[PDB]
């Protein structure tokens, strides 16, 4: 519905079969079957109807970003995931909505390989992580549970990087909040172990990490700037 | 207003700003200080072609930044509008950490006030935190303006990785380029600039510049580095700098082959 179907499926039919070894192939198929002109379409094919559901390809789908190595695609990408995203954060939420929930998930991951993986940050003009994880904690369990799994999945993606790797003090910064989060009496049973899973991944000691003392400012929750609806 | 002093009460409020001014303002000069050098490495010789930079990690693992100042300016030389320079002033405690005597002694001279940098100063592991994803640094289309500067990104390296300095000179630059893609050190382009030497404040008033704001401090200090940069490159590089040829090479440091530090 996005494109018009006969360059719909000449885009489909390229990460439509995927590999590591018709990597390099698929890579030239779309260089020149496609115009220059469909790349943000492509982008967008690519982030909303591949990495948002099929989150066991999103190696596959990095890999292809490599392979391709072109910085304006490349850039892209990012805008249209951080779109994704805000539409998500910004959405009528219930407790229905679970398709929702994994799909923010799944872009969460996505973005923090195509990001932290690579060495480069989380703008804080772009997303600012630490405030959403505040921001959820005074609206509601709903938001929590909107927002933790999703920031945990971006964090899986620091382990893999020299700079944001632990002890990165961006990196600690937001784990630190988490584990003041865990600290919470009635945060969800799902949450506590999500949280605590994502410590294993960066193999971290819970225990060790440093809560502060955030969620009882108070004053600074009221004056968050919103990134949730 | 030309020079914003930034403590801990003001360093959430100030990063808004310096967020939005390295869009536009992508041109970073910078200088720091700090309590000089205590010590010589344990089993290194100066004969040894990577001692000074064995030299800087041993001192600076060891003691702690008291000031960075950083000036922005775009393509042409131009500032922002209001302030164009931020003095960082950091928790600094005369009672509890190390120093070298004299150090202190010309700090305190030139005006910083250890007692309000005991009391009211910046964490520097909070201050990394928000420098990590203000677009500053590990970003590309970022340039980097300094001056006899090994030191001085040893303690951004050591501030922004929370960690000691890599064992090896190598691995430092690697780390480096990272946060740092492209740093040109005045000091070291001086070296193609007939006539040109000395110090910075020398080198100064060879280039007839006029310094605003308080000497041997960060802040002024980082904003002369800047007035000394895009002088020098009109009036010996007509204009443009060859990246190939002086980007990322720091004075007296293995990259680009003669003191790293900064002797007064
Ligand atoms: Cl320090
Ligand atoms: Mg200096
Ligand atoms: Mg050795
Ligand atoms: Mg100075």
């Amino acid at each position: 519905h996005m494109l018009e179907e006969n360059i719909q499926e000449k885009i489909a039919f390229i990460f439509n079969n995927l590999s590591q070894s018709n990597m390099t192939q698929k890579v030239e198929e779309l260089k020149e079957t496609v115009k220059e002109e469909f790349m943000p379409w492509v982008s967008q094919y690519l982030v909303m109807k591949r990495v948002s559901i099929e989150p066991n390809f999103h190696s596959l789908y990095s890999n292809f970003l490599d392979t391709l190595k072109n910085p304006e695609f490349n850039k892209m990408v990012l805008n249209e995931t951080y779109r994704n995203i805000k539409v998500l954060l910004t959405s009528d939420k219930a407790a229905a909505n679970f398709s929702d929930r994994s799909l923010l998930k799944n872009l969460g991951h996505w973005l923090g390989m195509i990001t932290l993986a690579k060495n480069k940050p989380i703008l804080h003009t772009d997303l600012d992580v630490k405030s959403l994880l505040l921001e959820a904690y005074v609206k509601g369990q709903q938001e929590l549970l909107y927002v933790v799994p999703f920031v945990a999945k971006v964090l899986e993606s620091s382990i893999r990087s020299v700079v944001f790797r632990p002890p990165n003090p961006w990196t600690m910064a937001i784990m630190n909040v988490l584990a003041e989060l865990h600290q919470e009496h009635d945060l969800k049973l799902n949450l506590k172990f999500e949280i605590e899973v994502l410590c294993k991944n960066l193999a971290l000691d819970i225990n060790e990490l440093k809560p502060g003392n955030l969620l009882k400012d108070k004053d600074r929750l009221k004056n968050l700037d919103e990134q949730l609806s | 207003q030309r020079i914003c002093e930034v403590w801990a009460c003001n360093l959430d409020e100030e990063m808004k700003k310096i967020r939005q001014v390295i869009r536009k303002y992508n041109y970073v000069a910078m200088d720091t200080e700090f309590p000089g050098v205590v010590a010589r490495p344990i089993g290194e010789f100066r004969s040894n072609a990577d001692y000074q930079y064995q030299l800087l990690r041993c001192n600076v693992d060891l003691l702690k930044i008291i000031q960075l100042g950083l000036t922005f300016m775009n393509e042409q030389g131009e500032y922002p509008p209001g302030t164009s320079t931020w003095q960082f002033n950091f928790k600094f405690n005369l009672t509890e950490d190390m120093y070298a005597q004299d150090s202190i002694e010309l700090l305190t001279t030139s005006g910083i006030q250890f007692k309000k940098h005991e009391e009211e100063g910046i964490e520097t592991q909070y201050f990394a935190e928000l420098l990590m994803t203000s677009g500053v640094v590990l970003c590309e289309g970022v340039k980097w303006l300094s001056f006899h500067s090994g030191y001085d990104f040893g303690y951004l390296i050591k501030i922004l990785t929370n960690s000691n300095l890599p064992e090896e000179e190598l691995d430092f630059f690697e780390i480096l380029r990272l946060f740092f893609p492209v740093i040109y050190d005045v000091k070291y382009l001086m070296k193609s600039c007939k006539n040109l030497k000395g110090g910075l404040q020398e080198v100064a008033e060879q280039l007839e510049l006029e310094r605003i704001g308080p000497q041997h401090q960060a802040g002024s200090d980082s904003l002369l580095t800047g007035m000394a940069f895009f002088k020098m490159r009109e009036m010996f590089f007509e204009d443009h700098i060859d990246d190939a040829k002086y980007c990322g090479h720091l004075y007296g440091l293995g990259s680009g082959s003669g003191n790293a530090y900064e002797e007064e």
